[PDB]
């Protein structure tokens, strides 16, 4: 499916680039600095 | 080995028997600037001892009926301490912080707050006008509070036309009366330029709304103080020049 | 490469005493000799030399800029001279106290006739707009000021009044982004 | 850092009787999301989940057309157009629930006329950086574009499109500035500059008909702005207040609309 | 010679304190440029500059259309243009800012109307060597080009656009020549051929309808010439005064505009 | 290759022409202090950039009768620049200096200058009164002149009882208006205790005795000023307070 | 990215071909014949 293909110098005006599956959801559901763990109590 | 904690920066600590978690600000620690993302030729200062430590602000009452309050985060200080002499004679200013808000009851007192930093917290002027030069704009001390901090006016909408509701996609926590006293946040330096004023921009804002409000009973504690310090962690400045006030 | 700025661009000028920066010998000491602004996208001494003619093509500029002085005068006259670069902030100083707080040169007319200031490269933003006025006094780059450091000396049958020629050009790191067309070249009707 | 397509699949649990380990009780005084999963609380089979999440990315969610300004012309001539993307609710919202954004562009020109019609004229796109001269008649020196890109298209040709890159001085597009662009003493009255960026001022954008005598058409050019390459930061809430002006976040101190609708009772689901 | 990219970036430097290196001290009586750098007189950090330069290139700088000619056909019934691009002040001043330049072409032919529009008419562009006939009516014999090169392209058509090579007999266009081209008496009162570069007549560029009875129209064709493949030499300073005359630099001896707008004093930077 | 000269500290330049040499003040270098000689347990503060650069006064009037004048060197700046607010708002002081005091003249100008830096330079109250509580003393102004000097009574005796004449014991140079025209000392940290307040105690100072007076013929120059430029290299700071004048 | 390819004979008619980045400063800034050094005095 050639879809990649430019036809200027410019790199700005191509298509939809390689789709990287890139997820990091710790830094916003769990970011506080002591990790705990999920089979025990938060305050011990 | 959870509740107990001690904050050591600088010539100052922060001592606590009872607190929650120290939540990292998307998830990122307070750095220096590295070579590739600087611009500036210039060599920046770094005192790394008299300005990265913990400045305590005022207290602020907690009534029953309260709003909130909010500050600008490298606003707050620019007049206290060698901190406010070095964003005052420099030009450029990088740096994190390191939040703490304590908020000490008994346990016959009820009641939570919501402690919150806002990246690029703006203000909206309110009123019903829908024309460019006819409609209301905040003042200066209400944009840029001081040391003195501002009260909100509708707590709801975060002055801002934003749900209070879904403000939990920031680096938050709760102090809630019956568990903690004492809230804190690490957050780094978010920015989209490297480098910045400490006078014209304000990064970020701490907000305090009290929901669920205070409540007890005849024979308690009726003045409930709230109070909040800073430690602007790794802090370096850049263009030394003339000293501007504001 | 170095050309003359027109720092004399003031009124009263003729035709080619505008390139020239009278000095002479004064009575009150920290003097002020001449005073212009950095910004080579802006109406002023910058106009009139290369690098203001090339950058005014080119809608933003990046890079440290250079000021050579020249002193042309008679061989007996010594004196010294303090020109101080000033990033931004408040107005021109109006002391030289405050001058010397920022980046300065303490030049002296010796047998090298020539002092070059480097104006380095400091901004927040990588790149800066050519064209300052308005909501763009964000990309302003500071103030040159030249002072009368101690004084000008000068023997008896020797005359009393110099002239100092000032320079200006680019750096290694100069660099320009997003071509435009100047605003000089103005033509009412096609040249037949 | 995980890299995965799909969805999490669910693994075979059973029941739990002991002291301890207890999955459920989370504090929510720490700022953080509980972790408590399926599989711990009740007793759940094996399933391999296949529903795509390829959808749901931040490219693929801004990699859509849509309206950012419409400019009449009437033919002083000419029409101008400031270049600025929160004039409509429907892509500015989309935008505003981020802090900062670094993308590409890609503008479509759709020009039609009064009734709505192509009549076979010509026109010209030209786009006016910052410092730039802006056109002050039709047949002005500014049109000759001996630098300023510009687009010659007529009306009954397909909508034309570009491609512009990031323009901007700073490294992102910031939608929300806390702070004053200038030095000196801010009134407590008037604050007509507060919250303005300016690393987002890009341009004007000026159109006019290639001709010498003028023509007789009112005609109405609409700009749809497409996003590409598009990186994002600092997720922020969305609005739910009504806009009123253009560059500001104002919204009404009266009537403030909830955000949730109302029903008869707490008790009642329905 | 040295070739690179990006911008030469910043060494760390540290304070000196000692005698007879001093280089800040120059002396501009010899002709060179100061080569005292950042480093050397402030202390400076260590930076890696990554501001790309190819925008400033003479390939880049010159490889852009712009206007050159216009041609007002009334329909005589045809209209001659004596190629010279220095007609217009926009074109002409980039390539006056050099002396010799070599270069290829690209002109573009974009014809209007009276009012503006494109009627379903045929036209001719007949380039015409110096030597070649002239052509004396709109059905004469010179217009068969049997081996003059031309365009036959409608007004409904994209604006058409040929490629020209280097024509000239010298290896390069100069556009200051400082003689006459013959010899002989030149007079004291009219030199009206001082400064005339025969290496740069080109040759004549004619229009046409192609028809037999009269079109009743006034069209109007735009030359459009970029160039490329340019190369520069001996770079001169750029005009500064209006320009008068075409083909001469003449300027005005009265009100000589300076080349720095006036301020009140000399120790006031605003 | 000895005359030319450039002094590079910090974003400032000191270009001349024609000088004679550089003493060094006791042949040694401005130095940071050491883990031995230290007894402050705090970390000190090292801009390094914004403090260590030329600073330049305002400019001496040389009259055919003058006296003479002198500076303090730690107070001739707690006013001006982020050296002033470092010395205000810290409590100790380490540093160095790079002095140069410039004085240009035509060659049918003559004259001479001495200057010289005098460690603990104390200035004597003149009077005949032996009897302590009835003896004169000099005013605050007269001890610690600030940034515009002070001019001498008697040079003859330095204002101390001291003889000029054997005062080239003290780093120096000469300033001989048909030789050079500057005269520059590198003066290292000179004190009994390894730290010390830039507000109570002045180290040293610099004196400028105008030997052999200024003469010329009528025609030439008369304004003949004298302008000099410090540089406190090797600055460092300890003891962050509230900021004090004096 | 396909655009050095021409379709005709004649060279002259291509695109803009490769992009050298020659760069000599050193004609126009310091032509003098004795090669000062930046770190002494330019007369001695
Ligand atoms: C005539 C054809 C070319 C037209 C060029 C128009 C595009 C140039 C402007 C770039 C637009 C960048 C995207 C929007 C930028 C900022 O976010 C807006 N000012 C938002 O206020
Ligand atoms: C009808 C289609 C082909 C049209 C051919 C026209 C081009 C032939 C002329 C070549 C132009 C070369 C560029 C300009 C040459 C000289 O510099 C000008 N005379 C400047 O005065």
């Amino acid at each position: 499916n050639f879809t990649n293909i430019n036809y200027y110098k410019d790199s700005y005006a191509a298509s939809a680039t390689r789709q990287d599956f890139t997820q990091d959801p710790k830094k916003f559901t769990q970011p506080v600095l002591d990790s705990i763990r999920e089979l025990s109590a938060p305050l011990n | 080995s959870d509740r107990v904690a001690q904050l050591t920066v600088g010539n100052s600590s922060i001592t606590t028997q009872e607190a929650a978690n120290i939540v990292l600000a998307y998830g990122e620690w307070p750095e220096y600037c590295p070579d590739t993302d600087a611009t500036a030729v210039d060599k920046p200062t770094r005192p790394d001892v008299s300005v990265n430590r913990f400045y305590t602000l005022d207290s602020k009452m907690w009534q029953e009926n309260s709003t909130g309050w909010y500050w600008k985060f490298p606003d707050v200080l620019n007049k206290t301490g060698v901190f406010g002499q070095n964003a005052q004679f420099h030009y450029l200013y990088r740096s994190g912080f390191c939040l703490h808000v304590q908020c000490n009851a008994s346990k016959f007192h009820q009641g939570a707050l919501l402690v919150a930093v806002i990246p690029e917290f703006v203000i909206a002027g309110r009123g019903s006008n829908t024309k460019p030069n006819e409609a209301p704009h905040p003042g200066f001390t209400t944009t840029f509070p001081g040391t003195t901090g501002a009260t909100f006016h509708d707590p709801y909408v975060l002055d801002s036309g934003v749900p209070l509701s879904q403000a939990l996609i920031y680096p938050h926590q709760w102090i809630n009366l019956r568990t903690n006293n004492c809230a804190t946040v690490i957050v780094p330096y978010i920015n989209a330029v490297p480098f910045d004023s400490a006078i014209n921009h304000s990064n970020f804002g701490l907000i305090v709304i009290p929901v669920s409000p205070l409540k007890y009973s005849s024979g308690a504690t009726t003045a409930i103080p709230i109070t909040i310090t800073i430690a602007p962690l790794n802090s370096e400045f850049g263009g030394l020049r003339q000293a501007v006030s504001q | 490469v170095e050309t003359i700025l027109e720092v004399n661009n003031t009124t009263e000028a003729t035709g080619l005493t505008r390139l020239l920066i009278p000095v002479s010998s004064q009575n009150k000491a920290d003097e002020l000799c001449a005073a212009f602004m950095v910004d080579p996208g802006r109406i002023g001494p910058w106009q009139s030399t290369l690098v203001g003619q090339i950058c005014r093509y080119y809608t933003q500029w990046s890079g440290s800029l250079k000021v050579t002085f020249m002193f042309t005068g008679s061989f007996m006259a010594t004196g010294k001279m303090l020109v101080a670069y000033s990033p931004p902030g408040s107005a021109q100083p109006a002391n030289r106290e405050t001058a010397m707080l920022g980046t300065h040169v303490i030049w002296d007319f010796g047998l090298q006739s020539s002092v070059s200031l480097v104006i380095p490269w400091i901004s927040n933003t990588h790149f800066r707009t050519a064209k300052t006025g308005g909501n763009y006094d964000y990309y302003t780059a500071g103030v040159v000021t030249l002072w009368y450091q101690t004084n000008y000396v000068v023997p008896p049958e020797t005359p009393g009044e110099a002239y100092i020629i000032a320079m200006g050009a680019a750096q290694d790191n100069f660099t320009l982004k997003i071509c435009k067309d100047t605003d000089e070249v103005t033509q009412q009707a096609v040249l037949q | 850092v995980t890299n995965a397509e799909s969805a999490a699949n669910t693994t075979p649990s059973s029941h739990r009787l002991e002291t301890g380990r207890v999955p459920a009780l989370q504090a929510a005084e720490t700022g953080a999301t509980s972790n408590a999963t399926d599989e711990n609380m009740i007793e759940t089979r094996c399933v391999v989940n296949r529903n795509g999440v390829l959808e749901t990315t931040i490219n693929h969610f801004f990699s859509r057309s849509g309206l950012v300004g419409v400019v009449n012309l009437t033919d002083t001539g000419y029409a101008t157009w400031d270049i600025d993307i929160m004039g409509f609710v429907q892509l500015r919202r989309k935008c505003e629930m981020f802090t900062y954004m670094r993308f590409n562009a890609e503008f479509t020109f759709v020009t039609t006329t009064k009734n709505g019609e192509a009549r076979p004229y010509m026109l010209q796109y030209m786009y006016v950086p910052p410092g730039a001269p802006k056109p002050t008649g039709r047949d002005a020196f500014q049109w000759q574009t001996a630098t300023n890109p510009s687009v010659f298209v007529k009306l009954t040709d397909p909508p034309a499109q570009v491609s512009v890159p990031f323009m901007s001085p700073a490294s992102a597009y910031q939608w929300f500035y806390d702070g004053y662009p200038t030095f000196g003493q801010h009134p407590e009255t008037s604050n007509t500059t507060y919250g303005l960026c300016p690393n987002n001022m890009m341009g004007t954008f000026a159109v006019r008909v290639v001709s010498r005598e003028a023509s007789q058409l009112k005609l109405q050019t609409r700009v749809y702005m497409k996003l590409k390459h598009v990186r994002a930061w600092v997720p922020r809430p969305i609005r739910s207040q009504p806009y009123l002006l253009k560059n500001f976040p104002n919204y009404d101190s009266s009537k403030i609309t909830n955000s949730a609708r109302d029903r008869s009772s707490i008790k009642q689901a329905n």
